[PDB]
DNA sequence: GAAGCCACATCCTCTG
DNA sequence: CAGAGGATGTGGCTTC
């Protein structure tokens, strides 16, 4: 699917979870699908570095993520300062039929 | 004027009407964003009320229908199991699978009302 | 506002522009005119007709006839027509019996409103 | 290759 | 102030 060829967020974001060397900016939070946000504006910065979008900030990247809600890609951990989680039971209906 | 003077002529001349004079492919258009189960109930309960929303898939032409002047000859669920049997552009004119919510239908010129309506002028 | 013909010469409606974006605040809201004296209160719905996705998704699709002029707070076209293809949108007037005016080549509904390419 | 998609970009807004 | 969200331009990418 065009997640292969052209770079996504969720496809890109999880270059940084699984990689131990980027825990400087994020981490898996626990057994269940969850993730922390170390530097909220160094995160956005590299997403700018990739997207070739130097203007980028959190407010910008963030909005894009808040779309994901209605589509059932990921969801928010309510009240937690910058912690959402991935819905994979849906990523496979979003990457394969039934 | 509710109708056109040459009410018969338009039906038997307009590409629009003759394209719908033959038995065409129709389908239920109501509540497209709803599960197949809900759409089945809504369509049936509505048919019983004497109304629905069917559209000739092929041509694109949608319609909101009213089976009236509850009825008998306008909405019959007995003629066959698992299915059920206005003034369009100033022309007086007159089945869907209860599971698939699709089937076949067409238009037929209403000579009766075409006279009644034409007489109101 | 400006009007255009119909397939029923008893009713007329707005000049819905050539090509627009999927679900936008229309550039001119939808007026629908009753030349034949209609009881100001009668309902008017529209259904987007096209060989492809025969019933598109619409929003504020129902409106009330008032002063012989039914207006749609803000109609919005969601279900796309497709490439080159427009909607022959149907127009219902809830009376006894109800009446419809078909309207071919109404508007082209894509994801982009026509940007300078 | 414009013509339809696409998945963010950039924006200014509320409202907890 | 974060966080959900409408609106609307943007750029890369399949489809006619």
């Amino acid at each position: 699917m065009p997640g292969s060829g052209q770079i996504q967020l969720w496809q890109f974001l999880l270059e940084l979870l699984s990689d131990s060397s980027n825990s400087s900016c994020i981490t898996w939070e626990g057994t269940n699908g969850e993730f922390k946000m170390t530097d909220p504006d160094e995160v956005a910065r590299r997403w700018g570095e990739r997207k070739s979008k130097p203007n980028m900030n959190y407010d910008k990247l963030s909005r894009a993520l808040r779309y994901y809600y209605d589509k059932n890609i990921m969801t928010k951990v309510h009240g937690k300062r910058y912690a959402y989680k991935f819905d994979f039971h849906g990523i496979a209906q979003a990457l394969q039929p039934h | 004027p509710r109708v056109v003077p040459d009410q018969r002529s338009k039906f038997e001349n307009e590409e629009f009407f003759r394209k719908l004079s033959r038995e065409c492919e129709i389908k239920y258009t109501g509540f497209r964003d709803r599960p197949h189960e809900e759409r089945q109930a809504r369509f049936q309960n509505a048919c019983r009320d004497g109304r629905s929303e069917i559209a000739f898939v092929a041509t694109g032409t949608n319609l909101s229908l009213q089976f009236f002047p509850p009825s008998r000859e306008y909405v019959d669920l007995e003629r066959e199991a698992g299915k059920v049997y206005m003034i369009l552009n100033g022309v007086c004119v007159i089945w869907i699978d209860l599971q698939r919510l699709d089937g076949m239908g067409c238009l037929e010129f209403d000579e009766e009302r075409a006279q009644q309506e034409d007489a109101l002028a | 506002a400006e009007l255009v013909r119909t397939d029923s010469p008893n009713f007329l409606c707005s000049v819905l522009p050539s090509h627009w974006r999927c679900n936008k605040t229309l550039p001119v809201a939808f007026k629908v005119v009753a030349l034949g004296e209609v009881p100001d209160g009668t309902v008017v719905t529209v259904m987007a007709g096209n060989d492809e996705n025969y019933s598109a998704e619409l929003r504020n699709a129902s409106a009330v006839m008032k002063n012989q002029v039914a207006r749609f707070n803000d109609l919005r076209f969601v279900g796309r027509s497709g490439r080159g293809k427009s909607f022959t949108l149907t127009i219902t007037v809830f009376t006894n019996p109800p009446q419809v005016a078909t309207y071919h080549r109404a508007i082209k509904v894509t994801v982009d409103g026509p940007r300078e390419p």
